[PDB]
């Protein structure tokens, strides 16, 4: 089985700059055989290139594909704003199954922005459903990466939230992101401190947004 | 006008059957194969499997879903088809066919060329046990714990419904600078949750009524939520 591999990772690069992709595989391909896409959340793929250097028609010349063997490069010479998206390798064929690379996102950089962060315990409404739900608010932040903890009377919690982040702002570049801990509502009566901390390279240590359940 | 046209979105219980159709428009059905690709949440694409369509139409299908995948061409209603049987929550994915000349035909200028280069419009498929239901709407009230100086946080807990989506707006749409709706959560339950905020000024708190107001169509449920300061 082949194995497509991606770098970087994520770009993160400025509209009118030059970007470069890498896609690496683990045995030598035909140039017939490698491709590109675009990928945009929501949205069906888009071929940009085909036989490892080929446009398709409509496609902006702005995109262009070289390589060979092994080592493969996807380069957009002046960023546009529509052109931040998932780019996808992929070996195309002429054997199967077909494997797409694991995707290099290409972001709009931005200077470093730390989480403001806001925590929500449940609503009296709530908790007369049975269930409680807390929410840790990390507001417009930068880059996408950020660790959240939860812990309930000192107690790291496991397996009981769930994170959501959105895409980038289209005015600020930023991120923001919401942790949710659900909890039984006896379990929430039974404990006290309920505490959200807050890692991103934003913050010079991580910050720990709490309540204590029955104050005002 | 070339393009490759699919089927709508379902929701199907797990352990059924689902058929996914596209139908192509725009130029010679059988010059060209077609693929079915798909893409889960949080997953990158896999394909899945092709149609030989000009080539006899067998399919070959990918390792995974081999066992419980069927695809077939129609030629004379240009049509090609994905069925996928014993339908699992790791299903759960939006569906695509595309076409590809895939090596098979010389191409003017082209050759025997590979790309994908027509894509469908994609098909959801909701693998789930859940029956519809709408959602549960919770404030996010602005207190200490959400006041960030001069700045205070709010929002909405749009909890418990199904199947996707919910819309939100605040404040019938006047309300736009500032708000943030994420993504929904699936939860273990198999109810979808998700969270809308917004940040105001903290002076604001006691003069502007916030309102959030949320519509979730599958199930006729139209929800409007005053968000108020915590009383003390």
């Amino acid at each position: 089985e082949i194995v497509l591999t991606q770098s970087p990772g994520v770009l993160s690069l400025s509209p009118g700059e030059r970007a470069s992709l890498s896609c690496r595989a683990s045995h030598g391909l035909d140039t017939s055989h490698l491709a590109w896409f675009q990928h945009k959340p929501g949205q069906p793929p888009r071929l940009l290139i085909y036989g490892t250097s080929s446009r398709p028609p409509g496609i902006p010349d702005r995109f262009r594909g070289s390589g060979s063997g092994t080592d493969f490069t996807l380069t957009i010479t002046k960023l546009e704003p529509e052109d931040f998206a998932v780019y996808y390798c992929q070996n195309s064929g002429g054997g199967t199954p077909l494997i797409f690379g694991p995707g290099t996102k290409v972001n709009i950089k931005r200077t470093v922005a730390a989480p403001s962060v806001f925590i929500f315990p449940p609503s009296d409404e709530q908790l007369k459903s049975g269930t409680a739900s807390v929410v840790c608010l990390l507001n417009n932040f930068y880059p996408r990466e950020a660790k959240v903890q939860w812990k309930v009377d000192n107690a790291l919690q496991s397996g009981n939230s769930q994170e959501s982040v959105t895409e980038q702002d289209s005015k600020d570049s930023t991120y923001s992101l919401s942790s949710t801990l659900t909890l039984s509502k006896a379990d929430y009566e039974k404990h006290k401190v309920y505490a959200c901390e807050v890692t991103h390279q934003g913050l010079s240590s991580p910050v720990t947004k709490s309540f204590n359940r029955g104050e005002c | 006008q070339v393009r490759l046209v699919q089927s709508g979105g379902q929701v199907k219980k797990p352990g059924a059957s689902v058929t996914v159709s596209c139908e192509a428009d725009g130029y010679d059905f059988p010059d060209y194969y077609i693929h079915w690709v798909r893409q889960a949440p949080g997953r990158g694409p896999e394909w899945l499997g092709l149609i030989k369509v000009g080539h006899g139409g067998a399919a070959i299908y990918a390792p995974n879903l081999r066992g419980r995948v069927s695809m077939t061409r129609d030629i004379h209603t240009t049509t090609a088809y994905m069925t996928l049987q014993r339908l699992t929550l790791d299903d759960t994915a939006t569906y695509y066919c595309s076409r590809d000349n895939f090596g098979t035909r010389p191409v003017p200028g082209r050759g025997y060329y590979y790309g994908m280069d027509v894509w469908g419009q994609g098909t959801t498929i909701i693998v789930s046990s859940a029956s519809t239901k709408g959602p549960s709407v919770f404030p996010l009230a602005p207190s200490s714990k959400s006041t960030s100086g001069g700045t205070a946080a709010l929002g909405c807990l749009v909890k418990d419904y199904f199947p996707e989506p919910v819309t939100v707006s605040w404040n019938s749409g006047a309300l736009t600078s500032g708000v943030h709706t994420f993504p929904a959560v699936l939860q273990s339950s198999g109810l979808y949750s998700l969270s809308s905020v917004v940040t105001v000024p903290s002076s604001s708190l006691g003069t502007q009524t916030y309102i959030c107001n949320v519509n979730h169509k599958p199930s006729n449920t139209k929800v409007d939520k005053r968000v108020e300061p915590k009383s003390c």
